[PDB]
């Protein structure tokens, strides 16, 4: 067949039109052009700024302070010359700018200034006047939780021994140091949590963080693993320094299997960098210099995978096992999950528990939720035992999900 | 590539090991075989690494039967094992049928053994190209077999080092009504073209099949053709 | 035998700039050396023992 | 690796090695069994192209299993030779046992079965040969069969394999004839398809090898076409294309 | 250390037949109980469709008029093991005229199981439970692809064997009547494994010392269904 | 803002009337805008921030009105904060406007960094709707119950005391409409849509994978009501790649409270998925996308051929019939190629035979292999 | 330890190569067998005679006994091999055993052959499944299916091949628990199933019938089209 | 590309491979990023069979 000659497309797009074509495409072009005219007439949209509610701010104090104070630059202090201790002289490093020899102000005092110490300095004389806190890496400091999760130990089901033994280490010495000190015992400082996925390890971590009352820092595998070498080790250094700053602190590592992988060499050097980061960590937990009042929690799904030095007691003193819940534990967690719902009073939960196979607590919450959706899809405001049994069937058959290899 | 194993196919359908064998072929000794009007002439060079090598101690043209002459491409030891097999096969045919083995049929059996070595995963083919001259029922025959198990009939051909020049030579320097003497002259001429360095009675050896019988040239006759001629 | 000598001598007598890469040194490298050659209009590229990369093509396995 | 050994399936279950054997057959010389009645033919043009080629047998593609059986060759040369020898051996077994000619389908199935058995066991390379059969037997008379490396066999009235096999079967399905399409029309159509598939203008006689089976005296004869008959066949096809030109 | 059983790992474990235990796991479960009254076996069919003949799946078999068998894993290898057990019983009885001890049947099947790297294929990916009687006692035995076997009073094999085994352990004692052990097995299989009992996907086989006939339970499950 | 959707598509005067209605309204816009104080506030603040104002980064806040700011030269300055700056809008990493002379903080600048995830924020869902999908009713109710109802009406779940489901996997043969359904649900509830294609989270850099997923969840929670789509999760789903899996799994299940962001993950090889990523706790909703049946195929044919001019002779049933051999994408392919075939022979009105040969050719190109 | 072989197991215990054989069977065409009240019927589709091809030679239905018949779907080369083995086994069993062959014995033989072919290194398994219908179930009809895993089962009605997922459900949709009175009705149901052919034309369906006492019976295309017409008349009742 | 006035962008399949995971995906996606930002254009993958 011959190709579409220009006349052929012309007649194709002319003969086949309705008697409306011209009007409605012209009207559409007017749509577009009138839209553009409206856009150019209204101008661009104001992106604006901060400017808190007008009654809140200003005062002549703002401009007076702006014209009276000094925009101090920030400099690393170094090598207090201390040549005669009547005027000591200091060295400062203005990053990517310069290095200066300076003195204190009439306000600050020599005892207030230490080496390093990240001091502030004026802009033209470069005289030092302000004590500034050290540079904590932002991607390390946002790691502090700053908000307790809405979970308590009562929400954890079945694992009475596990929660007792973990509270013995992460909560009891902080709450009651007298028991340990008057008996003259040193409590453990490292707890590892291991078990199958979905057994409640992260839930126990959430409960601990809610009941900690001290500085609690979560840690995730992705946070430590930077791209550039040594950077993850650097962040862990800053993290442990931050923990030392707090009067006691709790450190939680979630899925430490991401970094704690056992060292291997013959794999053309292997991952190595992750091994270097976990090596800086393995030193920080217990190396030179005492760790301090830093109690540390790790949870992982592969306890055997971590490097043996990380399993080592003195850094991981108490190891806890979260196994698949027993019948009593299944009943307890079913009660706990059913507390929040609007259900029948006569739900015989232990029946549902004994219908459950070796199901983790995540499965229990899932089947409870599936009962919730059954009730909601039925529009009923009460979840019934029939809803719970359909939920059990759905969840269990879904997990179970030719297959002629069977018997 | 697909050459470390002999019993597998490549995605394009090639069994790379056997063209590797053919690459070993044509890297060996140059040799040229042509068919004249009456007889068949096969010529091959004899040039060793050092002058110490007494070349007459190692013949290259071998009579399978009194009516069959055989030449190879250069793979010495593989040629020897294959020529032993060919001699025994010719003897079996000679005794079974009470008649001498046909040249084409002899080449068929030799290529059949060749194919037998082109299978399994723990053996390799003999990377040898075989030129067979023979007389059968008053007709002269020149055949060529290759390690793949295939065989063909050539009025004239050549293999070994610098074989393309021999091919062009026998393309323009040949006609099917050549006499035996002129056939040997054409053979030594294409040998001169293909070979590097001069030759004497020492450096060439030639076998000629005539319908009465086959015979390998004495080195003196080889010099008579190669030297003082052409 | 003097391949590199003679190429270098040709480059020195001419206004060319002599870039050299040995074949034992993937395709990104080839594109980079060609681009580098483009940067100097009369430049000359020399590949040393290119046979290793220019051997016959067949069905490749690994 | 899956493709390295014949006994390993793909995750989809396909076998790579026999597929590679068919793509090998893709390189084979064009050869077909043509559509004929009261006769059959196996035309197989020779890929051999060189002046000093002797072609002393005058036949290297079509092999006569017996005076009522002929087979074509398209595949590995040595594999094809050993396979043809095995065909003659199997026919000899059947005849010596029965003193009756072997049926076409039975012999074809026997060869394809031993081929499948060879492909099935490990440490062994599949026979990279496909082939065609032209025969006459008691049960069905004139028959043309096609067989592949996997051991698959089938009946085709007109089929072609080798170089441009798809194109050949395509124009065979294009100008397909049936019924009164006798042996001579089969020669004409084979000449047409050979000229179309081959790139040679005025296709040369020596480049093509043709054979045909015809029931003479009830004892049958298989004649492989000599130079002269091919010559006037090709010349007649050339003047036939000239006649087709004359219509304009 | 993946090619076969002829490779030893640094911990000594052969990294081929652990996958045979895992192949035991993928198969449907089987339960066996050893009681003084009789030895019983229960078996789940995992029936794909009702168009299937339920008896066609031979996951419950009769080795001999004094011994029955159930098993989990691969069905073809299981059938081969069952065939050997039957021919071994036939030969030993026809020659010696003494009853084959069930333990001896386990020994013979295990000796076959030791034929993948011990002579001159692959481990038989199936675990078996035998329940039999003899002139000296009614017994239940279990064996695995590794060729080891053990005497058990209450054993569970196949998929989800852990929960069923825990329930079977908790319900079992040495003085159960066969009726109570059977009923406990049925209620356990009902609660944990699939669903309420039905003749289409579950099968039972019991053996008593004085009963060489009707080694199975068939077309009488009705009295169970209403009274379960 | 965007135009209304005119919903006749055949060329009829109803389409016209809707159009000139729209023209009327935009013309009133033009009229109104063409037919055409706080100097105290400006004279204080916008004169205190004397032009020009530099742009820098906030690092830390030390006092109520004192903070550390870096600039593009990399220097660090302890400066004061003027009272009008919203303190709650200030955090480490925030872009801040600064007085040129005294570097004093004079306001927060709305963020214009993190370019890549800013691009994958797409938000350009409106090309489809639940209308554009026909016959996937079971899947529609499932995903509505899982992700759409909790976003539109979380009241039911909060009243029930239910924490809503927090993960959905879609699976099935390709071309069944998983991506279309995800885009459609993104359109139904106007919550911000996030799409990231599978292998694209796999990166050469060791950190870039987990880092990319972390920043994607960060931006998702920043947009608050959001839906994140990972198509071909198989590319990651089936140490470094496993570490990205661990990051995603913990972002799903792990510490902190995720809130409102929903997760849709589409796979073609669900059975090859690793057990960890299919979390019973998180992923409680697995939605299969079977190959369309006769009714669904008919619906897809009507939907796709609806916008095409059709002849009378088209008997859709012979196109619908045979078996469930193909998906919706193949149906769109048949419709398109039938359009081209009608075009070649110069029909702007496709006929039945066009679709017949179109389906035949598609089935030819569908699968392959030697007999 | 991934599959890479036939005699090694994946870490979860599955043998992947038998699954690959199952997939190879899934690539094959449709094959739906049933057993009726007294007769057994079979219908094979997707003949696709390629004009120059003559359909008869391929023999999509093969009988190897005094009375038993069906081909094996998958790769037809393995089908012919197992056809030869079935011929040899049935003839040998009839000649050697005191009583003639039964369908159960031949089904077990085929299953054991497939298993013994699978259970070794360097031996490619038969990637073909089959549906066996026999007469001598003590003078009753019955149907078996054979799976390349070396496994055999006994169906009332089964489907394998490209439509295995579909037609089986179709069977589950309407396989009447009432034994099919007027087994012609069962043949009409088989024809309705064959209307679900890969080409769905129904004009090239090759059908066989055997009444559990008769020998092999073959249905010609015109008489099969008669049953197709009866099925179409039944389908047109929806008006 | 010349006659239809659309822009020409060429990237060979051999250029696609690269020595690192996560680079071919990135390079293809950004190749189509140039494709979209150039607007009317044609994308060439010479020797796509290499991948
Ligand atoms: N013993 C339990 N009691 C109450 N809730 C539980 C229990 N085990 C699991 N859950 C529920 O299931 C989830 C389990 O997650 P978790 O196991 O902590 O993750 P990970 O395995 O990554 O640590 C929790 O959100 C919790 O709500
Ligand atoms: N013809 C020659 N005359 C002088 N020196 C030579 C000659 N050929 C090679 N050389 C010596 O060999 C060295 C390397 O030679 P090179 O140019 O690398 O040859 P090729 O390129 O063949 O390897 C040079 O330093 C040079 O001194
Ligand atoms: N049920 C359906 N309704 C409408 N269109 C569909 C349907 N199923 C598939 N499609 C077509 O297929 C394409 C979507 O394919 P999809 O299955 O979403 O891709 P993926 O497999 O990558 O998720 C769309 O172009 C759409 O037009």
């Amino acid at each position: 067949i011959r190709a579409l000659d220009e006349g052929d497309i012309a007649l194709l797009k002319t003969y086949g039109q309705s008697t409306y074509s011209r009007q409605i495409k012209q009207v559409e072009d007017d749509i577009q052009q009138l839209l553009k005219k409206i856009n150019e007439l209204t101008g661009i949209k104001e992106s604006d700024t901060g400017l808190a509610p007008p009654a809140l701010w200003d005062l002549a104090a703002d401009k007076q302070t702006l014209q009276s104070e000094q925009p101090l630059q920030v400099a690393r202090c170094t090598k207090i010359i201390n040549a005669d201790s009547e005027d000591p002289k200091y060295i400062i490093n203005v990053k990517q700018f310069a290095k200066f020899v300076v003195d204190l102000s009439d306000q600050v005092a020599p005892t207030d200034i230490e080496e390093g110490m990240r001091v502030g300095v004026d802009r033209n004389k470069y005289q030092i006047h302000i004590p500034l806190p050290p540079k904590i890496d932002p991607t390390v400091t946002m790691m502090q939780v700053e908000e307790k999760p809405d979970v308590t130990y009562s929400d954890v089901g079945g694992c009475k021994e596990q929660i007792e033994k973990l509270r013995e280490v992460v909560e009891t010495p902080l709450l009651h140091p007298e028991r340990f000190v008057n008996l003259g015992i040193e409590p453990p400082k490292g707890v590892l949590l291991f078990g199958p996925p979905g057994t409640g390890k992260t839930l126990c971590a959430r409960a601990v963080a809610n009941r900690t009352d001290a500085c609690f820092i979560r840690v995730i595998g992705s946070e430590l693993v930077q791209k550039y070498v040594g950077e993850g080790a650097r962040m862990v250094r800053e993290l442990f320094e931050m923990a030392r700053t707090k009067k006691a602190c709790l450190i939680f590592f979630d899925e430490i299997d991401a970094i704690g992988g056992a060292r291997f060499d013959d794999g053309a050097g292997g991952d190595n960098e992750v091994q270097r980061t976990m090596l800086e960590l393995i030193n920080q937990l217990d190396g030179f210099d005492p760790r301090g009042n830093i109690k540390v929690l790790m949870a992982t799904n592969r306890p055997d995978t971590l490097d043996p030095a990380l399993m080592r007691p003195g850094r991981l003193d108490r190891k806890i096992e979260f196994s698949l819940p027993d019948l009593e534990g299944r009943t307890h967690i079913f009660k706990i999950h059913a507390r929040s719902m609007s259900v029948e009073r006569d739900i015989r939960f232990e029946l549902l528990a004994r219908l459950c196979p070796n199901s983790t607590g995540a499965e229990i919450r899932s089947v409870c939720t599936e009962a919730g959706m059954f009730a909601i899809r039925a529009r009923r405001k009460i979840a019934t035992e029939k809803d719970f049994l359909e939920a059990v069937n759905k969840v269990i058959k879904s997990y179970a999900k030719r297959y002629m290899t069977y018997n | 590539g697909y050459s470390f194993s002999l019993t597998t196919f490549s995605p394009s359908g090639k069994l790379v090991q056997i063209e590797y064998a053919l690459a070993a072929v044509a890297g060996g000794a140059p040799s040229v075989g042509i068919k004249a009007a009456n007889g068949v002439v096969l010529a091959t060079e004899k040039k060793q690494k050092s002058i110490l090598y007494d070349e007459r101690s190692v013949h290259k043209v071998e009579p399978i039967t009194k009516h069959i002459g055989l030449v190879y491409s250069g793979m010495g030891p593989d040629y020897r094992v294959l020529v032993h097999r060919a001699r025994k096969l010719a003897q079996q045919y000679y005794l079974v049928y009470q008649e001498p083995i046909p040249t084409a049929q002899l080449v068929q059996r030799v290529a059949s053994v060749m194919q037998e070595y082109t299978q399994s995963g723990g053996v390799r083919p003999f990377g040898v190209s075989l030129l067979i001259c023979g007389w059968n029922e008053g007709r002269p025959y020149l055949f060529q077999s290759d390690p793949s198990g295939a065989y063909f009939a050539w009025k004239a051909t050549a293999h070994g080092k610098n074989y393309v020049n021999g091919k062009t030579f026998l393309e323009k320097r040949y006609n099917e009504d050549l006499e035996l003497e002129d056939a040997i002259h054409t053979a030594i001429l294409t040998l001169k073209e293909s070979f590097e360095g001069q030759m004497t009675e020492d450096n060439i050896e030639v076998g000629i099949c005539n319908e009465a019988g086959f015979r390998r040239l004495t080195p003196t006759e080889v010099k008579d053709y190669l030297a003082a001629i052409a | 035998c003097g391949k590199t000598m003679l190429a270098k001598a040709v480059a020195h007598h001419t206004t060319a700039a002599f870039i050299r890469v040995v074949g034992s040194e993937g395709p990104r490298m080839v594109r980079d050396v060609f681009r580098l050659a483009k940067e100097n209009a009369p430049a000359i590229i020399f590949i040393d023992e290119i046979d290793a990369i220019a051997t016959k093509r067949f069905d490749a396995q690994t | 690796r899956y493709d390295s050994r014949t006994t390993i399936f793909s995750p989809e279950g396909r076998l790579y090695q026999v597929e590679y054997a068919m793509e090998a057959i893709g390189h084979a010389g064009t050869c077909l069994g043509i559509l004929a009645n009261d006769g059959v033919l196996l035309a197989a043009e020779r890929r051999n192209i060189h002046k000093l080629l002797d072609e002393v047998f005058f036949s290297e593609k079509i092999y006569k299993l017996n005076e009522d059986m002929a087979c074509s060759v398209a595949g590995i040369t040595s594999d094809a030779n050993v396979l043809t020898n095995e065909l003659r051996l199997i026919a000899q077994r059947y005849l010596l046992q029965y003193q009756e000619p072997i049926p076409c389908e039975q012999l074809v199935t026997a060869l394809c079965d031993i081929k499948q058995a060879y492909t099935q066991f490990g440490g062994k390379r599949p026979f990279g040969v496909s082939l065609l059969y032209i025969g006459w037997d008691k049960h069905y008379g004139f028959q043309l069969y096609q067989s592949d490396p996997s051991g698959n066999y089938g009946g085709w009235k007109a089929t072609c394999i080798g170089n441009n096999s798809a194109a050949a079967v395509s124009m065979l399905k294009q100008d397909y004839k049936e019924g009164e399409m006798t042996l001579k029309s089969a020669l004409a159509l084979a000449i047409k398809v050979l000229n179309k598939t081959m790139d040679v203008s005025k296709l040369s006689a020596e480049k093509v090898e043709i054979a045909t089976l015809t029931r003479e005296n009830g004892k049958t004869v298989i004649r492989v076409l000599k130079q002269k008959e091919v010559e006037q066949l090709i010349k007649k096809h050339e003047e036939e294309e000239a006649k087709a030109e004359r219509e304009k | 250390y993946d090619r076969g059983v002829n490779t030893f790992s640094p911990e000594g474990r052969l990294f081929q037949v652990e996958y045979a235990i895992e192949a035991i796991k993928l198969g449907s479960t089987a339960i066996g109980i050893q009681t003084s009254e009789g030895v019983c076996l229960a078996v789940e069919k995992r029936i794909t469709s009702p168009l299937m003949e339920p008896s066609s799946i031979e996951k419950i078999v009769e080795i001999d008029a004094h011994i029955g068998c159930a098993m989990s894993g691969l069905i073809a290898d299981a059938k081969t093991l069952i065939d050997k057990a039957r021919v071994e019983t036939q030969n030993h009885w026809f020659t010696y005229n003494e009853t084959m001890t069930v333990e001896s049947v386990t020994q013979a099947v295990s000796n076959l199981a030791l034929q993948f790297g011990e002579e001159d294929s692959r481990p038989f990916g199936v675990a078996l439970l035998f329940g039999g009687v003899d002139e000296k006692g009614p017994q239940l035995f279990h064996m695995d692809p590794s060729g080891t076997f053990v005497q058990c009073d209450a054993r569970a094999i196949g998929s989800a064997s852990e929960g069923a085994q825990s329930s079977l352990q908790e319900v079992y004692h040495k003085s159960m009547t066969l009726k109570e052990a059977i009923k406990s097995s049925l209620i356990i299989l009902k609660q944990v494994m699939e669903e309420k009992l039905n003749a289409t996907n579950i099968e039972l086989a019991t053996v008593q010392p004085g009963q060489n006939f009707h080694m199975f339970t068939k077309e009488e499950l009705e009295e169970v269904i209403k009274d379960i | 803002s965007k135009l209304p959707l005119v919903t006749p598509h055949t060329q009829c005067r109803l389409k016209l009337l809707k159009l000139e209605r729209i023209k009327d309204y935009l013309l009133m816009e033009e009229e109104f805008i063409r037919n055409q104080k706080q100097e105290e506030e400006r004279s204080k603040v916008d004169d205190l921030r004397g032009t020009p104002m530099s742009v820098g980064t906030l690092e830390e806040i030390i006092d109520d009105n004192h903070a550390i700011v870096s600039t593009s030269v990399g220097s660090e300055h302890y400066v004061s904060i003027l009272s009008f700056v919203d303190k709650d809008l200030l955090e480490p990493g925030c872009s801040v406007l600064l007085n040129h002379k005294v570097h004093a903080v004079i306001g927060v600048l709305m963020d214009d960094t993190d370019p890549l995830v800013t691009v994958m924020k797409v938000e350009k869902a409106p090309q489809e709707t639940y209308a554009d999908i026909g016959g996937l009713d079971n899947q529609i109710q499932e995903i509505k119950e899982s992700v759409e109802l909790p976003l539109t009406h979380p009241e039911y779940y909060e009243e029930m005391g239910i924490k809503p489901p927090k993960g959905v996997i879609l699976y099935g043969p390709p071309g069944t409409g998983k991506t279309l359904l995800a885009k459609a649900v993104a359109n139904q509830t106007s919550a911000t849509f996030l799409r990231v294609v599978g292998s694209e989270l796999i990166q050469k850099y060791l950190g870039d994978g987990p880092k990319l997923v972390r920043e994607l969840f960060r931006v998702a929670e920043e947009h608050a009501p959001s839906i994140v789509f990972i198509d071909e999760i198989d590319a990651i789903g089936t140490r470094e790649i496993q570490r990205t899996m661990l990051e995603l799994l913990n972002q799903l299940d792990g510490f902190d409270s995720r809130g409102d962001v929903k997760v849709i993950m589409a796979t073609n090889r669900i059975e090859t998925l690793d057990p960890a990523l299919i979390r019973p706790g998180r992923i409680d909703r697995k939605i299969e996308f079977p190959l369309p049946d006769e009714k669904t195929k008919k619906r897809i044919f009507q939907i796709h051929t609806s916008r095409m001019t059709l002849a009378d002779d088209v008997t859709l049933d012979d196109l619908i019939m045979a078996k469930d051999d193909l998906s919706g994408a193949d149906i769109k392919a048949i419709c398109t190629e039938a359009g081209l075939m009608a075009l070649r022979e110069r029909r702007m009105k496709v006929t039945n035979e066009d679709f017949k040969k179109s389906k035949e050719n598609v089935l030819y190109k569908k699968q392959e292999g030697t007999p | 330890s991934y599959d890479r072989a036939i005699t090694v197991f994946s870490p979860d215990g599955h043998l992947f190569q038998v699954e690959y054989a199952q997939e190879a069977v899934k690539k094959g065409s449709t094959a739906v067998g049933v057993r009726g009240r007294d007769i057994v019927v079979l219908g094979v589709e997707k003949k696709s005679v390629a004009k120059l091809q003559d359909e008869r030679t391929v023999r999509k239905i093969c009988a190897l006994d005094d009375n038993v018949c069906m081909a094996f779907a998958g790769l037809t080369a393995d089908a012919r091999i197992v056809i030869n083995r079935a011929r040899v086994e049935c003839q040998s069993h009839r000649l050697t055993v005191e009583d003639p062959v039964t369908v159960e014995y031949i089904t077990r033989y085929i299953a054991s052959l497939k298993q013994r072919y699978t259970q070794s290194n360097g031996r490619r398994p038969f990637g073909i499944s089959a549906l066996i219908v026999g007469f001598d179930f003590d003078g009753t009809p019955r149907l078996y299916q054979t799976d390349p895993s070396g496994t055999y089962h006994a169906w009332k009605a089964n489907a394998i091949g490209r439509g295995a997922k579909s037609v089986r459900e179709f069977l589950e949709k309407n396989y009447t628990d009432e034994a099919i009175e007027t087994d012609d009705l069962t043949i009409k149901l088989v024809i309705k199933a064959l209307l679900e052919v890969v080409q769905s034309g129904g004009k090239n369906i090759e059908l066989a019938v055997m009444r559990r006492d008769q020998s092999l019976k073959i249905l010609n295309p015109e008489e099969i089209e008669k049953y197709v017409a009866e099925i179409e008349k039944e389908k047109e009742e929806n008006e | 590309a010349h006659h239809t006035d659309c822009t020409f962008i060429r990237v060979s399949g051999s250029e696609l491979v690269q020595k690192f995971i996560g680079e071919g995906a990135r390079m293809v996606r950004e190749l189509f990023v140039m494709a979209r930002e150039h607007a009317p254009s044609i994308i060439f993958m010479d020797e796509i069979d290499s991948i």
